[PDB]
């Protein structure tokens, strides 16, 4: 009797394995990926984006904006001492 | 002498007894026909089978 037709019916091996699910994710995801990002934000020259550029970089954990920002509040109230005295 | 006597007697005085071909038939296997051509009949004709098979076992090749 003639061989049956199972080997040639493939359309439930298109969901049949788990990486089909992953495939339909990364055919979208990686295809819509850019070569490099859009932009990281670091500066924009609003003149305080420069503050971010010098101090608040991705790799700058350096305490300098803190010191500067602290010193700003010291400059503020010290003048206000002379506003009240 | 005695040879001649025996020869004479044997040949002349008696020969074969009766024996019929018809009686023989009983003791042999007679020819009989090879009845039936024995035609095979087509199986699985039409896509009735095909639709059934495509649907029935969906087990994919791995």
């Amino acid at each position: 009797v003639s061989t049956l037709i199972p080997p040639k019916v493939v359309s439930s091996k298109n969901i049949g394995s788990a990486p089909n699910a992953k495939r339909i994710a990364n055919v979208v995801h990686f295809y819509k990926s850019l070569p490099q990002g859009p932009a990281p934000a670091i500066k924009a020259n609003t003149r305080l984006a420069r503050y971010k550029a010098k101090y608040f970089d991705g790799d700058n954990a350096s305490g300098k904006p803190l010191w500067h920002f602290a010193l700003g509040i010291i400059a503020f109230g010290y003048s206000m001492e002379y506003y009240f005295h | 002498n005695v040879i001649q006597d025996l020869y004479l007697r044997e040949l002349k005085d008696t020969k074969l007894a009766p024996s019929t071909l018809q009686d023989a038939e009983g003791n042999v296997k007679p020819w009989n026909p090879p009845q039936k051509p024995n035609l095979p009949e087509l199986e699985l004709q039409g896509p009735e089978a095909l639709k059934a098979y495509t649907e029935q076992n969906v087990e994919t090749a791995h």
